[PDB]
């Protein structure tokens, strides 16, 4: 029914620790696999940490908060999600100071919040800048996601696809350098071909099918008209349908239906465009006038899709077709191609101009390959987005967590009070990241982790991480595990904030 | 057909069971014999109540499932065409002949031989 | 430590469950390996009995109760789709890899190190297979040895020689001048009321529905083939009209008017016959797929035509390529250019039905393999043995290299791995040692099914050594080491190559499963 | 939960482990099947009390009837049963042979497998010795049929086949079946068991039975027509009554005046229907249903013979003979669906009117054996003895070779195979010697059914066959264990009867040994 | 799992013959005391409730209708005794 007292905070630990203990071995390139039993007897062997916790039914409420926060992390960054839950579970894994020591939660919460500002300032000291003009340096960065995949052969092509696409969407004049993949970077798939044939289309491609055989197949200078309203007989303010039981009245309603549709379509063809793009649907009587003009009929195009077309060919959005002016034209468009590609109808408005957006064309032999190439380029574009926002890299392979753990230990000597004990626990909680990398490789954990702490004490903390494949110690200047700083900052801010949120709840009450 | 759950009574115990069923009717009417005989209470299926000591009327109102007990009732239809008074005396006499016949069956005398003696 | 209505195994016991699943499946399918092996019975529950030694059938069709063993059943499905053989030896190797690795895992060795040993041993065994294969040209004498080796396992060693000449001759005719070969060029048919030894070749195609009329010719020496999709039965009005009748008799009068469109088309068939080769010692055949009116059957029967109707789609497809007749959807376009050519056409009468033989053709690019058997399940067992024999010969002609059989290659690879020092990790040799002893399960199982000792048979074949190349194998009858190349025992190269790739990937993923969790179950 | 079930990975199908020996419990299923039909072998075989699925009480010693009534649900046991169905093909005898002999191979195979011999060596041992049996069997042929088509010779051969089925009637049924068989024999290759049809009639006893030509039906002629040569015959399964159309045809009967109108209408409907039969020229009409009283008047009006057959199988016999199909409607005038017959007349044999359909102009194999009996249970078993007798001579239409009966060939063939198994070295000698001892099951089962000690009979047979005296079988007597010459007694079996029986029974036992496990599957 | 009979009741050998002998004595027991002119009578009631009283052996056997298969054999012999002779059914059964 409900829980109260120390059992809530002690229960929230076991709930968050149990969820974390599953994916502990899912981190790293050597990460172990898992087995899920379907209710019908099926088996899913996927090692992806996002798919595992998605199919697991969790009873405890705090266990749901661990999953919902990880799902939000996937939207912003498609990497490092597993590291968030491991750190969020390890920081809460030490219950000694929580209960046995009889310390008040706010005393411990103040320790994490002070340790959070120190973990952020340490990463900026050990970071390194990046030259975004050279595409060779961006190649080894993206290869982190490309490795152990089937696109490794086309990896050289996969880099140019994600790099040039994000650079177009990035608008640096505003000062915030905002990049939106879910709109301007929108991707569609093309059946047929091979992986090499995949290129980056400059423009906005529409998947609308060809309804009638009369359309413009190829145009040197396309003309595009953008208007929101649908082409139909004008109705009343309500949705009430028109019911006519008399034949004489049918001729009165049909004449009004043919007159208004022909009137709006007459003002559209006055400019003589090559296509008509409407936001809503298009009736059958309206398509009869569109096929007579020998122009392409396009409908069901959202607002964001229309905003990109207006900046591409120079179009203009008008509320009603009767108000269309000469300002709406498609002048400047490269070509218009309705030609069938891969047994599917495509539309190319592509041009020589950069309307803060583009379209990615995915070629492939089968739909199984298309699904593999798609998801592999998605996170690769997010890697390009995270680097262009903060062009700074931090050493990976566990070198970043150990470099911060050494700074927290040295600073705790000057801290005087009861908060020094939980403040040092954060330094030992960051060692779980290099620990799982060694355990998955098979090498001894205690022997290597002890010698690793001696390297950051003497040598520079920017190097000497942990090799995941081999298992020994290697510098990060000689290896490509360098990771973007924007990912590590979001990881530590989320791991600490989630651990604080669960400690603040001392009672679970059921009611509405 | 319908051989299962078929009631069967055979052997020497069958004769002693038939006599016991016959003595139940004779012991009932022997109290009503004579002018001073006690009456009997009759409750009809419809709720009517009547009181009579007449033996022929009692046998008509008695509902008995046992087969030998039904034979005792069929005798009343034959005697009422002649006497109609001492009909009870015949049922009592029939019960006395069977009651004394029970002592003879223990000696090993065949039933047909007993019926020849009467 | 788990959520309600579920179960999880945190410790290594989750790995022990998967190992016990492979060992249980290994003991079931080890008895059917080799010709001396036994047979498994398939009961569908409806009273149907099926008997086959094929590993792909005993897995794909039979549903396994244990969840983990069902994954291996799906692997043999993709295994048979590529090579077509080796599904039985695939499971036996996977079971031994997990068994030999269990000895080292129980000592505290991490599974990842063992999996790295399999990858290093797979490349060494794959490069050693390069020197074993023989580049000799494929001829009739070699294809017989490949056919006998593949058939002897799926039959009683009786129909082998009967089915040997049927499989070899069917492949040689459909491939000339290094042309890509397709098994869809060969048709499989089944007849009843005949002994199982009556299986023979069919040069043409076997047709289901024959001709019905007393005057139909039982055999026609020469004739032309006219392909038609048109139905000659009763049809509605072709032009624009309707049903106008004052009685039941007037409606039947419009029937003759609607039939006039078809009856005039029936005369066009008779006209074309007399125009092109309408003299003596000639004939004509109607392969028309749709039905034909009985009255139209009488008009065509008097001219010597053998009518056909109610055919299938696959029949008309092969009759188009074999005979050469062009599909004609309307008889107004009827022309002699669409006529084909065929040899002797006769209908062999069975004890029940009658089938049509189009045989004696020049280059039909199609043949048929006719199977005869006393029962239904016997026909199914032979049909599986034929397709398994066709892919064995197809892979032998496509890839000009063949490898010795009878466990000669598996023993030869095990020796090179032991003498091979680790090229990657010092502790990776334990995985190589486990993979080396796993390749020895093939000659061991052949010794059990033959009724001999497992140890004595393996020691003799391993004791064979010389300066030059020496490859020996397990002899089932004698038991002594026997050279598989001399006695005509050969296997396909793509089969042995695919086992090394398949047994390595599947046995690796099983060792990589850390925990078993229940989702929604 | 650990420990798990042994060897069962599939659909809960019971899988016998190594110590469980799945092979033996499959032999045990086929062993119990042989014990049921082992006591029915021979002339002294015990009768079996069988309850039909219709809850009818049947008593018969026939083995083929038992397997139809007793449902065999064991898969490995069906292989021997399916071998018995193939045994009825190419020969009409040897059913009890396969059930007893196939079980004898499996009983002795259990003794070899306990020694540790492989199952593959036991399979190869039978197939080698089986080929030796087919070579020796021709040398055991003593006498052959003279091919004289004489009733004395034809009835003398039926004494063995009728024996073990109907006892005490061996003398009578020998001449009765002979008269029907000698009629077809002049036709080369035309002899067929379906051409001789048996029709049973309730009567005094078997001694009142006779033999007639053509198709003899127990149902008399409803019409007064005696004999007609009309070849047109129309079989109608619909009973004769008021003609009703497949449409609505609602008849509203209100007052007695209209009641007589529609009553006379049915007489007019039956008038036009029978008139359409005489218009087509068909004077013979077969009725599957009942016959109206007024229809008998129009039958004699147009001089059309009427036949009423209540049995459904009697109608199918005419459909496959003269070719007259039974139409669902009431007397459709269709000439194409009629039959052809040369002679049609009514006859009386045994104080019973019988209808005869034969061909006077065309020769024909058509013949009918009329049977009489008091009890339908005993009379039906006589029909089973006739089919086994007729099928015996269907084999003699091929090459005629006869072998001694009464277990005479079984001892002679087991003695010769034992010699080859002793000279042959290796491990195949074990399965060969057990293959020879499997022949001993027949004379043991034949002696036990006669109330004679089995070991005493087997000992005497080896003594007389060792000295070189052939043709010595088992004498049938209750108190006499001794033996007599079969050739002088007239007991002879069929060469092809034993040839095909040994081959089919061999492959039946081999296939069972090849299957070591039974697994259920799902579609 | 796989059973030959699957609920089929069958038995052979000596016990099957002994069981039939005990069943035949039950049929003869009912008509046993009815032999002779002076023999005792029997009382049989049907489903209607009426009682049939007589010493006739042919009438009693018709009303019993025993479901035992071997018992039906002796009943059928009594029916053949009526057509050939018409009496003695009690003597033949006993």
């Amino acid at each position: 029914k409900r829980e109260s007292g120390r059992k809530v905070q002690s229960g929230n630990i076991n709930a968050a620790k149990t969820i974390a203990d599953i994916i502990r071995t899912c981190l790293g390139p050597k990460s172990m696999m898992k087995m899920l039993l379907d209710p019908m007897g099926g088996i899913v062997m996927t090692n992806d940490g996002n798919a595992i916790l998605r199919e697991i039914q969790v009873q405890h409420p705090a266990a749901k908060s661990m999953i919902e926060i990880s799902r939000t992390q996937d939207e912003e960054v498609g990497d490092g999600t597993t590291s968030v839950i491991i750190l969020a579970g390890e920081m809460l894994s030490v219950a000694e100071h929580f209960l046995e020591q009889q310390m008040h939660p706010t005393v411990v919460i103040s320790a994490y919040r002070k340790a959070l500002d120190d973990m952020i300032s340490t990463l900026k000291k050990i970071s390194i800048p990046v030259d975004i003009s050279d595409s060779d340096m961006m190649l080894n960065i993206i290869n982190s996601s490309i490795t152990t995949k089937a696109i490794s052969r086309w990896s050289s092509l996969a880099c140019n696809i994600a790099l040039d696409a994000v650079k177009m969407v990035q608008f640096e004049e505003n000062g915030r350098k905002e990049i939106d993949i879910k709109k301007y970077a929108r991707v569609e798939k093309i059946p047929g071909g091979i992986i090499e044939d995949s290129c980056v289309l400059r423009g906005v491609m529409i998947n609308k099918d060809v309804t009638h055989p009369r359309m413009r197949r190829y145009i040197k200078n396309p003309r595009i008209v953008l208007l929101d309203s649908s082409l139909e007989y004008k109705k009343g303010e309500s949705q009430t349908d028109i019911e006519i039981t008399r034949e004489e009245d049918f001729t009165r309603i049909l004449q009004m239906e043919e007159e208004y549709i022909q009137q709006l379509c007459e003002d559209i063809i006055q400019l003589k465009p090559d296509v008509v793009i409407t936001e809503k649907g298009i009736s059958d009587l309206a398509q009869h006038y569109l096929m007579r003009a020998n122009i392409t009929a396009i409908r069901r195009v959202r607002k964001t899709d229309n905003n990109r077309i207006a900046r591409a060919c120079g179009a203009r959005i008008v509320s009603r077709p009767e108000e269309l002016r000469e300002d709406d034209v498609g002048t400047g468009a490269g070509l218009l191609e309705i030609k069938k590609i891969g047994d599917e109808y495509f539309t190319f408005i592509t041009d020589c101009k950069d309307p803060k957006a583009c379209t990615i064309l995915l070629r492939g032999a089968s739909k199984e390959i298309l699904s593999e190439v798609e998801r592999n380029l998605q996170d690769a574009m997010q890697v390009c987005r995270n680097v262009l926002l903060d062009p700074q890299l931090v050493p990976g392979g566990g070198a970043s967590e150990m470099a911060v753990a050494h700074a927290l230990t040295e600073k705790s000597k000057a801290m005087t009070g009861v908060e020094q004990w939980p403040y040092r626990a954060v330094a030992q909680a960051l060692e779980v990241i290099p620990r799982t990398l060694i355990q998955n490789c098979g090498a001894s954990t205690i022997r290597l982790l002890t010698s690793l702490r001696a390297k950051h004490t003497q040598e520079n903390c920017e190097t000497w991480g942990v090799n995941g494949e081999t298992g020994t110690l290697v510098d990060m200047k000689e290896l490509g595990i360098w990771e973007p700083l924007a990912v590590k900052l979001q990881t530590y801010k989320t791991a600490v904030e989630t651990a604080v949120l669960l400690l603040r709840i001392d009672d679970i009450v059921s009611g509405h | 057909k319908d051989q299962d759950r078929k009631s069967r009574l055979m052997g020497l115990e069958a004769l002693k069971s038939h006599i016991m069923a016959a003595k139940a009717v004779a012991n009932t009417m022997r109290t009503s014999l004579g002018p001073n005989g006690l009456d009997k209470m009759m409750v009809d299926k419809d709720g009517d109540v009547t009181v009579t000591n007449d033996g022929a009327t009692i046998l008509s109102m008695m509902d008995v499932d046992h087969q030998i007990a039904k034979l005792m009732v069929e005798l009343s239809k034959s005697q009422d065409d002649e006497i109609g008074d001492g009909t009870t005396g015949v049922v009592v006499l029939a019960g006395a002949l069977l009651e004394e016949a029970e002592q003879l069956l223990d000696r090993g005398i065949h039933p047909i031989r007993i019926a020849d003696g009467y | 430590t788990l959520n309600p209505k579920a179960e999880v195994a945190r410790a290594q016991a989750a790995l022990a469950v998967n190992i016990s699943a492979a060992r249980g499946l290994q003991d079931v399918l080890r008895t059917n390996l080799g010709p001396k092996g036994t047979m498994k019975m398939l009961v569908s529950g409806a009273g149907d009995i099926k008997l086959t030694k094929d590993g792909n059938v005993l897995l794909h069709e039979m549903q396994i109760q244990h969840p983990t063993a069902s994954l291996i059943a799906k692997v043999a499905t993709a295994q048979d789709d590529i090579t077509g053989d080796g599904t039985t030896s695939n499971v036996l190797i996977i079971g031994e890899l997990l068994k030999q690795a269990d000895l080292y895992i129980s000592e505290g060795l991490h599974p990842r190190i063992i999996t790295e040993g399999f990858e290093a041993a797979k490349e060494k065994a794959l490069q050693f297979l390069e020197e074993v294969k023989v580049s000799r040209e494929m001829d009739r004498e070699t294809l017989i040895d490949v056919a006998r080796t593949s058939l002897r396992t799926k039959v009683h060693a009786e129909l082998a020689d009967v089915l040997t000449e049927a499989v070899v001759d069917s492949i040689l005719a459909i491939k000339k001048q290094d042309e890509p070969i397709d098994l869809f060029m060969i048709e499989i048919m089944e007849m009843k009321h005949k002994s199982e030894t009556d299986t023979s070749l069919i040069r043409g195609l076997v047709l289901d529905h024959g001709a019905r009329h007393p005057d139909m010719k039982k055999r026609v020496e020469d004739a032309y083939i006219l392909t038609c999709n048109v139905s000659l039965e009763y049809e509605k009005t072709e032009v624009n009209s309707g049903f106008f009748y004052k009685s039941a008799e007037e409606r039947e009068k419009l029937v003759k008017a609607e039939r006039k469109f078809i009856e005039d088309r029936v005369k066009k068939i008779i006209e074309l016959k007399r125009k092109v080769c309408g003299d003596s010692d000639k004939g004509f055949v109607v392969i028309n797929q749709k039905g034909i009116d009985p009255f139209s059957l009488d008009a065509l029967s008097k001219e010597g035509i053998v009518a056909l109707r109610r055919a299938k789609r696959r029949n008309m497809e092969r009759l188009t390529l074999a005979c050469g007749g062009v599909a004609l959807n309307s008889f107004d376009d009827l022309s002699p250019d669409c006529l084909g050519h065929a040899g002797l056409v006769y209908e062999y009468t069975l004890g029940e039905e009658k089938f049509t033989f189009i045989e004696k053709c020049n280059n039909p690019r199609s043949v048929t393999l006719l199977i005869k058997g006393p029962n239904k399940h016997t026909l199914t067992q032979i049909k599986d043995a034929v397709r398994d024999g066709l892919r064995a010969v197809k892979n032998a002609i496509d890839d000009g290299c063949v490898v010795p059989g009878a466990g000669a290659v598996e023993v030869a690879m095990a020796e090179a791995l032991i003498k091979h020092k680790p090229s990657v990790k010092g502790r990776a040799q334990l995985g190589v040692q486990a993979f080396a002893d796993a390749l020895l399960i093939i000659p061991k199982v052949l010794a059990q099914n033959s009724g001999f000792d497992l140890q004595e048979t393996l020691v003799k074949i391993q004791a064979e050594h010389s300066e030059s190349g020496q490859l020996v194998g397990v002899d089932l009858n004698t038991g002594e080491p026997m050279v598989a190349a001399e006695v005509g025992v050969w296997d396909n190269y793509c089969v042995k190559k695919q086992l090394l790739h398949s047994c390595t990937v599947i046995a690796t993923n099983i060792l990589l499963v850390d925990e078993i969790m229940r989702a929604g179950m | 939960k650990a420990p798990g079930f042994a060897q069962m990975l599939k659909e809960g199908a019971k899988h016998f482990s190594g110590l469980e020996e799945a092979v033996y419990r499959n032999i045990q299923a086929c062993k119990e099947l042989a014990q049921t039909t082992r006591t029915a072998y021979g002339p002294n075989g015990m009768n079996k009390m069988v309850i039909n699925h219709l809850e009818k009480l049947f008593v018969t010693n026939d083995a083929a009837t038992i397997l139809r009534e007793l449902e065999v649900q064991h898969p490995a046991a069906k292989m021997i049963v399916m071998a018995s169905h193939m045994q009825e093909q190419e020969v009409g005898d040897g059913t009890n042979f396969v059930l007893v002999f196939a079980g004898a191979l499996l009983e002795l195979a259990e003794e070899l497998l306990r020694i540790g011999l492989s199952v593959s060596e036991v399979i190869e041992g039978y197939e080698i010795a089986c080929r030796k049996a087919h070579e020796i069997l021709p040398n055991l042929v003593c006498c052959s049929a003279k091919n004289l088509r004489d009733i004395d010779e034809v009835s003398s051969l039926l004494r063995t086949s009728i024996m073990s089925k109907q006892y005490g009637n061996e003398v009578f049924l020998a001449k009765l079946i002979a008269q029907a068989c000698v009629s077809i024999f002049p036709d080369s290759g035309h002899f067929n068991v379906d051409n001789i049809r048996v029709c049973k009639i309730l009567g005094s006893g078997i001694s009142s039975s006779s033999v007639l030509h053509g198709m003899v039906f127990k149902k008399e002629t409803e019409g007064d027509v005696t004999s007609v040569k009309d070849a047109k015959i129309a079989v109608y399964s619909c009973p004769f009554d008021g003609m009703i159309t497949e449409t609505k045809g609602t008849v509203l009967i209100k007052t007695a005046e209209e009641l007589m109108n529609f009553s006379k209408g049915e007489e007019n409907l039956m008038d036009a229907q029978v008139k359409a039969i005489a218009d087509t020229g068909a004077n013979v009409v077969v009725t599957g249903g009942k016959v109206a009283d007024m229809a008998l008047h129009y039958a004699n009006k147009y001089n059309i013979m009427l036949v009423r057959l209540n049995s459904k199988w009697d109608l199918r016999r005419l459909c496959k003979t003269v070719g007259a199909t039974a139409l669902p409607r009431l007397t459709p005038p269709v000439l194409e669906e009629m039959g052809h017959c040369d002679s049609v007349y009514l006859s009386e044999v045994g104080d019973t009117q019988v209808v005869v359909f034969k061909h006077e102009k065309e020769d024909g194999a058509i013949s009918t054996i009329v049977l009489r009996g008091s009890t339908d249970n005993l009379m039906d078993d006589i029909e089973r003895a006739v089919d086994d007798g007729v099928n015996t001579f269907k084999v003699l239409t091929r090459d005629k070779r006869l072998v001694p009966g009464g277990g005479a060939t079984e001892i002679e063939l087991a003695k010769q195979i034992t010699s080859y198994g002793e000279t042959c070295p290796g491990l195949e000698q074990y399965a060969i010697k057990k293959f020879a001892e499997a022949f001993e099951a027949i004379p043991r089962a034949l002696a036990e059914n006669s109330g004679v000690k089995a070991n005493e009979v087997i000992s005497k047979l080896y003594a007389v066959h060792q000295e070189g005296n052939k043709n010595v079988g088992l004498d049938i007597e209750a108190e006499v264990p001794a033996v007599k010459d079969m050739l002088e007694a007239g007991i002879l079996d069929t060469y092809l009867g034993k040839y095909w029986a040994i081959k089919l029974a061999t492959n039946a036992a081999v296939t069972v040994l090849r299957v070591d496990q039974i697994i259920m599957a799902k579609p | 799992v796989i059973l030959l009979k699957e609920g089929t009741d069958s038995s052979q050998g000596i016990p099957q013959l002994v069981s039939n002998i005990s069943a035949c004595q039950v049929i003869a027991e009912a008509v046993r005391t009815t032999l002779g002119p002076r023999g005792m009578d029997k009382l049989i009631v049907d489903g209607r409730g009426k009682a049939t009283i007589s010493n006739d052996g042919a009438t009693i056997l018709k009303l019993l209708d025993v479901v035992h298969p071997a018992a039906k054999t002796l009943v059928d012999i009594a029916k053949s005794q009526d057509a050939e002779v018409g009496d003695g059914t009690t003597s033949v059964t006993l």
